[PDB]
């Protein structure tokens, strides 16, 4: 019978179909993809970059 | 925790900016490996460091902070990000977690929505690691797959696919919202060679690696058998796809669908003139008359059918075989009526027969300087009207 990863992938395909007929759902997935670093992460990165300048 | 390998340098040439960004990225990745992996694991959107992708690691580099720089610095920071991914990949593998037995590799042409597919996967309790990256050149992936199978982990490779043209449209939107798109060179390289890479994985490791596919042109249809995955992914040669992509991004720019910035990042380091010159017109002709020009193509059995009619006034009756046009030699001047024009070529009727000019000459655009039906001289870029009334 089918492994777990293969179910996960099939479930992922169903959600990809949902994106095509639900503008609000697509927009929350695409907002997450392109969000970039959170302000919390960005604060941590700044310290990291600044402490290790040449 | 050190990098799992030395980061390979690319050659940036006389571009001092990218050359120095490269060395800064390599220095950062090599000396701060520990703090970088820790930020990626604990603080980025990575499922606790189990979603491993070079494109997520790019967001931890100073050169990538500002949206408007990402297209320019991408190639310069890539290898540093990819080696950071391998290092991360190895750190996840070393964690003792007998419950977690499954490793998923996800790949696809940029703009195919592979990343969006990964975000729509929900982590299961048996999921050890999720890696997203190119498998067209699979050598690097061999080292990762080997390590999975040494640890008795089950490996699944998921190939996400879409026609280049529609994927290209998605890359434009990503460039405009996020600052990174994709070059036509990498898009064509990937879509042409991906089957070969997946072939090389099946032949090194066998049934031990499950290989599946997602066809995004058939509403994300899941494809289960390897032979069927190879079928779906057969979408042309590298020359064919590159040729089609070059025509698309040029037409898209010429008509005003994409800005110059979006066009330049899609161009990448491609000489478009050299792509356009490789285009073939052997089964094609142009029929001119008093109403306009009609582009026709021949089938295998010698039947002509219409592709495109363009209305134009003032041309006489004519039939021109486009594949028999003489290439324009550089430095010489050619005079006469333009009889056909597209994204790749401009065809001109001279006294010594039909001539073909590349639609681009040394990054200057010839095709926009002339109209079909117009009598001109073309030389070198000097274009003159020869139109008169007497």
């Amino acid at each position: 019978q089918e492994s777990n990863a293969i179910r996960m992938i099939k479930e992922a395909c169903e959600k990809n179909r949902r994106m095509m007929t639900d503008e609000a759902f697509r927009k929350e997935v695409e907002k997450r993809l392109y969000a970039g670093p959170s302000p919390e992460l960005l604060a941590k990165l700044r310290v990291l970059w600044a402490a290790n300048k040449e | 925790v050190k990098l799992s390998s030395d980061i390979n340098l690319r050659d940036f040439g006389n571009n001092e900016y990218l050359s120095s960004v490269q060395d800064e990225a390599i220095r950062f990745a090599t000396e701060q490996t520990d703090e970088i992996l820790s930020l990626y694991s604990q603080h980025a959107d990575t499922e606790g460091g189990r979603y491993v992708c070079a494109d997520t690691f790019k967001e931890l580099f100073p050169a990538f902070e500002n949206k408007e720089d990402r297209a320019t610095v991408n190639n310069a920071i890539h290898n540093s990000a990819a080696v950071l991914s391998s290092t991360q990949f190895d750190e996840v593998l070393k964690r003792d977690e007998p419950q977690k037995k499954e490793v998923i590799f996800v790949t696809g042409i940029p703009g195919s929505g592979a990343t969006s597919t990964v975000k729509n996967m929900m982590m299961q309790d048996t999921t050890k690691l999720l890696f997203e990256g190119q498998l067209a050149r699979p050598q690097s992936a061999f080292r990762k797959i080997e390590q999975c199978l040494e640890r008795n982990l089950e490996v699944t490779i998921v190939a996400v696919s879409m026609r280049a043209e529609r994927a290209s449209d998605n890359t434009y939107k990503r460039f405009n919202e996020y600052g990174r798109g994709a070059s036509i060179g990498i898009m064509a390289d990937i879509q042409a060679n991906l089957p070969d890479g997946l072939k090389q994985i099946r032949d090194k490791f066998g049934d031990a690696v499950k290989i599946v596919g997602i066809n995004q042109d058939r509403n994300s249809e899941f494809i289960d058998k390897f032979d069927d995955v190879i079928k779906m992914l057969s979408l042309g040669s590298q020359e064919q796809i590159l040729g089609r992509l070059a025509e698309k991004i040029q037409s898209d720019f010429d008509s005003g669908k994409i800005s110059r910035e979006c066009f330049n990042q899609a161009k990448g380091s491609m000489d478009l003139e050299s792509v356009f010159a490789k285009k073939e017109y052997s089964q094609q002709r142009v029929v001119t008359n008093s109403k306009g020009v009609t582009l026709e193509t021949k089938s295998a059995n010698e039947l002509w059918s219409k592709v495109e009619q363009i209305p134009v006034t003032g041309m006489k009756a004519g039939i021109y075989l486009l594949g028999q046009a003489k290439k324009a030699e550089t430095g010489q001047t050619y005079s006469g009526e333009i009889i056909y024009k597209d994204a790749a070529a401009v065809f001109q009727k001279t006294k010594n027969g039909l001539v073909r000019h590349n639609a681009t000459h040394n990054e200057e655009r010839l095709a926009k300087l002339v109209e079909i039906g117009q009598n001109v001289s073309i030389g070198s870029l000097i274009v003159k009207s020869l139109e008169y009334s007497a």
